[PDB]
């Protein structure tokens, strides 16, 4: 029973993370016909050809001066000096006419992605956020509608149907002819993903006794980490998104063969405070956790090693979260871990000449600090709250994180245009303010 | 409102049972426990229990005391057997504070307890 649930968790792990590998943007520039003929005629500087063709984009303007513009010089059927063709033609190179890009650009990568295939650069750059937005919309919509399908059919036919739909959707998306169909299949599988993922957790929690809930939760975390580790290995040997999608989709097809009421928390004034503080903390932590990975997977010079190292530091977080129990109070680790995720974000915007040996350790520290805080909320939930109230609170928090994940990607991706450090100020503010609301949790007049 | 029961005068440290009652709001949303007067000492700790069912114990009474929870009658039970002529104190029912201190050091509710001697 444990093996099946762990395999299911590991298989669900790449669904919300693979956008780092499936959709990635490489360096590109506008292409002009006839430049190849001159390059064949004159091969003095194949490398400097770019230098001799791409315009001189200035600081902070390279996003809309070399990737979305081209020169109007007629290279073909023109006599050149083979060294500086532009200098001889015109004394000043800042006065020639420009124009919109054409012919689908030219990329520099041995692999392929959705950006490379469908040309999602320049004015269409906002189409990449739809990928995550549709999946999160599916996550939100599938949470409410899963209860009805648990009745009038049974608790057995749902899992098989969800697994079959997920596998078929994955394969068909791997065989998609146009852009709209891929979005449709993403939305279609977004429901069944969480629909089948929640059942494994519920079964694992129910089957094991109350004395090993912590152990099985740690086992689930270890399974998630292992599933995250194996995905980095596959993307190393399969540099095409169709191959990678098929390779991560086929195993799903292969392996298939006087009562606690929710209205009592808002009447007594003592239980109306912590039940709001915990909700706010959970929402903030989920938003931060979702944002950090997407920020990291966009400005990395070494993606594989950074991903592996960041994923390898999530076991000590659980170890310390378990060790701190029964020895220290419940708010000191919470405050410290919430404060550790803000200082790192604040520092991460002030180290220009220290790259390649500091960003990795700072990102690891921030990731561990975020991971520690999430476990404490779950432990407090399991300690202080009854069954039914938490049985609805899990769905409520899932809906909260789903709406947070709907709103996040647009803000994260489209706020980097004004300045590259803007998304790293909101994270610092949220982290540094979430550590000041936990100090209102202790009850006043606590007699020793 | 916390109220206790049980108690008596055992002859040679025999088995005895203690019961603590709750109101209904306390019984479902926080953590209960038991504390010992221990004359000559300010306060002593014995055992706890929470919603999940995980239990703690004191290093001096480990393997002799058992705590169980009853949901029908809204009560928390404690069973002591094979006592020794060293446990003569007053037993209180209390609700500790988790967020501040060490998790069992501070109290916000108590019910004046009861006295049992051996």
């Amino acid at each position: 029973a444990f093996l099946i649930l762990c395999l299911l968790s590991a298989a669900f792990a790449p669904i919300c993370v693979g956008i780092v590998f499936l959709g990635f943007t490489p360096d590109h520039h506008c292409q002009s016909p006839g430049v190849a003929e001159l390059s064949q005629r004159c091969g003095w500087s194949p490398a400097e050809e770019l230098n001799y063709t791409v315009p001189g984009l200035g600081p902070a303007g390279e996003a809309f001066l070399g990737q979305c513009r081209r020169y109007e010089v007629d290279w073909n059927q023109s006599a050149l000096s083979c060294v500086d063709p532009l200098a001889s033609l015109a004394t000043n190179r800042s006065h020639l006419p420009l124009g919109p890009c054409q012919d689908g650009w030219v990329y520099d990568t041995p692999g392929s992605s959705i950006v490379t295939e469908f040309n999602l650069v320049c004015a269409d750059s906002w189409k990449l956020d739809l990928f995550q937005s549709c999946l999160n919309a599916g996550f939100l919509f599938g949470s409410l509608g899963v209860g009805y399908f648990a009745d009038r059919f049974g608790r057995k036919l749902c899992l098989l149907g969800t697994v079959l739909v997920n596998a078929v959707s994955g394969v068909l998306m791997a065989f998609s002819p146009n852009y709209m169909s891929m979005l449709l299949f993403r939305l279609l599988q977004g429901l069944v993903s969480k629909g089948n993922w929640m059942a494994g957790y519920t079964l694992i929690t129910e089957f094991v006794g109350s004395g090993s809930r912590r152990t099985v939760a740690i086992m689930y975390q270890m399974a998630f980490t292992v599933g995250l580790v194996a995905l980095t290995g596959l993307a190393y040997a399969l540099p095409h998104w169709r191959w990678l999608q098929l390779a991560v989709s086929l195993p799903t097809f292969l392996f298939l063969l006087l009562s606690p009421s929710f209205a009592d928390l808002f009447r007594t004034p003592r239980l109306r405070k912590r039940t709001f503080i915990l909700m706010y903390l959970w929402f903030t932590d989920s938003v931060l956790y979702q944002g950090l990975i997407l920020h990291m997977g966009a400005t990395s010079g070494n993606l594989y090693l950074d991903f592996l190292y960041s994923a390898l530091v999530e076991i000590p977080g659980a170890f310390i979260a378990l060790i701190t129990i029964d020895r220290v109070g419940r708010i000191y680790p919470m405050a410290m871990s919430n404060l550790l995720a803000g200082a790192a974000c604040l520092v991460m915007i002030f180290i220009s000449p220290d790259l390649h040996w500091l960003n990795i350790i700072i990102m690891c520290v921030g990731r561990m600090g975020i991971t520690i805080a999430i476990q404490m909320i779950c432990l407090v939930n399991a300690e202080l709250y009854p069954t039914f109230v938490r049985n609805l609170g899990v769905m409520v928090c899932s809906s909260l994180c789903d709406i947070g994940g709907i709103i996040t990607p647009f803000i994260v991706f489209r706020l980097r245009e004004v300045w590259q450090a803007l998304p790293l100020i909101l994270f610092a503010v949220l982290g540094l303010l979430a550590a000041g609301v936990t100090l209102l949790l202790p009850e006043t007049k606590g007699v020793a | 409102q916390l109220q206790e029961s049980g108690g008596g005068l055992v002859q040679a440290g025999g088995s005895l049972r203690l019961s603590c009652a709750a109101s209904g709001t306390i019984f479902y949303y926080e953590i209960m426990g038991w504390y010992r007067q221990a004359p000559g000492k300010e306060r002593e700790f014995v055992a706890t229990i929470d919603q999940g069912g995980i239990t703690n114990y004191a290093d001096s009474v480990k393997g002799r005391f058992t705590i169980s929870r009853d949901n029908a009658k809204n009560t928390v039970y404690l069973q002591m057997n094979s006592l020794k002529p060293e446990d003569t104190a007053v037993y209180y029912c209390a609700v500790p504070d988790v967020f501040v201190g060490r998790g069992w050091d501070y109290l916000i509710y108590w019910g004046q307890g009861t006295q049992v001697t051996v």
